[PDB]
This record gives structure tokens, sequence and C-alpha cells, in this order.
């Protein structure tokens, strides 16, 4: 019940900012750009500081021309619309956005703990308390998003980032949509694609909760649930309606799995009448105190190494390049929303 | 042998 009053406001406030976006409360010159964290087909993430304040900040860099050359317009338009509308303690915050002649810039807070990705693959696999701790916040944030007609549509180890708490910061809402049924579009990575989007069938909100599937198992095993060398051999295993876990793996996450990487929509677990409580509570989760997780006020079972303002020392290492602007304004038409 | 490299998302 108190659940359903915090939604009602955060639909409020996330319709304010939807309907008149933030623009241009920054500048290129405002910032050192100090070294690439990622990467992407059309630009990348550098952390910066802001010369006034010294804070440090994630700026994505987008290249116009590269964005129009591939078609992606839309995405990157409402990547950057949902993110600065979107308010939760597990989602990273926009804090600025503009462009220039060649490049659309979005700055975030730099979540200096680097990708779960890394942790999970030096470690192996996490232990379940571990893997549920991180869980917990993922289904309450696809609450969140859901409950704003919001489907994520790219979770993966990759993009949740650790912060200085330990707890999780979700990044990159390139593939996000705000969809009232279905939507159709074929997107994700192979390996957490959900079986209607692979099927070409008109999908909703539930493929987060298949993709959660694939993210809890992963956390638990140090591998997902399907993977193959050739992509169609991964969607052969995913439609398939089989799963084999570890021996290792508890019997109540055994079910949860079961339930979470159900095929058949009207069987799978944040898809029934009881929504997201299905999962929440789930014996897997019985030790766990959503409010609590919500409020941050649980240990993390690991805090990243932290060497100080500004360091880059759990990211990987990427080619530096030059950050070219054009003397002449590129794509300006195309752009003039952001 | 599961290839542990970065996965790369795509539309389309
Ligand atoms: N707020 C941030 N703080 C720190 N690092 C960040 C932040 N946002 C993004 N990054 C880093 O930049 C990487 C790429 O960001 P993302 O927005 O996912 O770009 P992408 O083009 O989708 N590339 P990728 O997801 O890596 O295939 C992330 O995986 C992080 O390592
Ligand atoms: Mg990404």
């Amino acid at each position: 019940n108190a659940v359903k009053e915090f939604l009602a406001k955060a639909k409020e406030d996330f319709l304010k900012k939807w309907e008149t976006p933030s623009q241009n409360t920054a500048q290129l010159d405002q910032f050192d750009r100090i070294k690439t964290l990622g990467t992407g087909s059309f630009g990348r993430v550098m952390l910066v500081k802001h010369k006034e304040s010294g804070n440090h900040y994630a700026m994505k860099i987008l290249d116009k021309q590269k964005v129009v050359k591939l078609k992606q317009i839309e995405h990157t338009l409402n990547e950057k619309r949902i993110l600065q509308a979107v308010n939760f303690p597990f989602l990273v915050k926009l804090e600025f956005s503009f462009k220039d002649n060649s490049n659309l810039y979005m700055v975030m807070e730099y979540v200096a703990g680097g990708e779960m990705f890394s942790h999970l693959r030096r470690i192996g696999r996490f232990s379940e308390p571990h893997a549920r701790f991180y869980a917990a916040q993922i289904v309450l944030t696809f609450e969140y998003l859901h409950s704003l007609d919001l489907i994520y549509r790219d979770l993966k180890p990759e993009n949740l980032l650790i912060d200085q708490q330990g707890y999780i910061q979700v990044t990159d809402f390139g593939f996000a949509k705000r969809v009232k049924g279905r939507t159709w579009t074929l997107c994700g990575t192979p390996e957490y694609l959900a079986p209607e989007i692979i099927l070409s069938k008109g999908y909703n909100k539930a493929v987060d909760w298949w993709a959660l599937g694939v993210l809890i198992y992963e956390m638990a095993a140090g591998y997902p649930p399907f993977f193959a060398d050739q992509p169609i051999q991964i969607y052969e295993k995913i439609v398939s309606g089989k799963v084999r876990f570890p021996s290792h793996f508890s019997s109540d996450l055994k079910d949860l799995l079961r339930n979470l990487l159900q095929v058949d929509l009207t069987k799978r677990f944040g898809n029934l009448k009881n929504g997201v409580n299905d999962i929440k509570n789930h014996k897997w989760f019985a030790t766990t105190d959503w409010i609590a997780i919500y409020q941050r006020k649980v240990e993390a079972p690991f805090i990243p190494k932290f060497k100080g303002p500004g360091d880059t020392s759990n990211f990987d290492d990427y080619e530096e390049e030059e950050i070219r602007v054009s003397i002449n304004e590129k794509c300006g038409k195309e752009f003039t929303e952001f | 042998l599961y290839n542990r490299t970065r996965r790369i998302s795509q539309t389309s």
C-alpha cells in the first residue's frame, strides 16, 4: 500500500520531466577530459572533471553524423529523454546534457566501482547472498521502471555499475522505451534475449523479468544459462524451454529461475496476477528486507577498492582518441529536441 | 567453452 502511493508520486514526477525535458545545462569547455571508460558504435564514455566544482562525472559522447548514418536518431533522443526524467536509488543520475556542432553529450554522476561484469568475472561467481543483494535492487528498479510504462530491454552485468557503497547503479537507457501495450523491436544482446523477442512476437515489460532470470543465473553460476559459438544456437536453447542448473545452486534459486526463465508468458513470474510480489515473496528472497534495500541500509557484501576521487582502476583501458568538434554545425535540424 | 568476453547490445 505504501508501495502504490510511492509509485503514484514517482509517475507524476516522471511525467512532468518527460513533458518538459532539461536541455543544454552545460558545455564541453567546463570539463577536463581524463580517460575513456567505455565505447559504443557512435561514441564513448569518458571520465571528466568539472573545472569549477572539481567534481568528476561520466560523460557519454555521441557523434551525431554516426547516429544519423546508423538510423538510431530516435533511440538517442529517447535515451536522453528517459534518463533526464527518472529518479531511483539504483539508477545513475543525469546531471547535465548539451550538444555542439558534431556531438551529443550526457554528463552522469561517475560510478567509480566499475561494471558488475568485471567483479563477477574476476571472482568467477557470486555467493547466493551476494547475487541476492544485487537481484533485489534490480527487482525494485524494474518495479519502478515498469510502473512508468518503461521497458529497459538491455540488462547485462556490463551495464550494472557498483558505487562506493557497493550498491547498483543501472546505466544506459539506449534501448529503453515507453510502451503502453506491446512493442516489436528486436534489440538487446543474444544471451539476454527473451524468447518472445527472438520469435518476433509483440512483447511487453515481461522481457525484463526473463532478463532478470538470466542475470541471477549468471551471477550465481559465473556463466549464463544459454550460450554457444553462434547466436542462432543460443536462440535455439532460449526458445527450447529447457534450462540446466549447477548442482551447487540452492533448490529455492532453481525454483525462482524456473519461474523467471519461463518461455510461456501465462506462467512467467513478474507477468502473473500478483505482478512483482510473486518475485518479492519467493522463498529465495525470504531473508530480504525490501524497504532496507530501497533505503540502502543493508551492508553491501563487497565494496570496490576506491583510491580517491576519479580512480579508474576498476575500469578497462580503451584507446584514447581526440574529441574532434567541427567548425561547422552538423545535423542541427535532426537533434533540435536534444 | 563459454566465451567470457564483454557482450555487445544491438538493435535490429
Ligand atoms: N555513469 C557512469 N559512471 C561510470 N562509468 C560509466 C557510466 N556510464 C557508463 N559508463 C561506462 O561506459 C560503458 C559504456 O556505457 P554505455 O552507455 O553502456 O555505452 P554502450 O555504447 O551501450 N557500450 P557497452 O554497453 O559497453 O557495450 C559502461 O559499461 C561503463 O563501463
Ligand atoms: Mg551499454
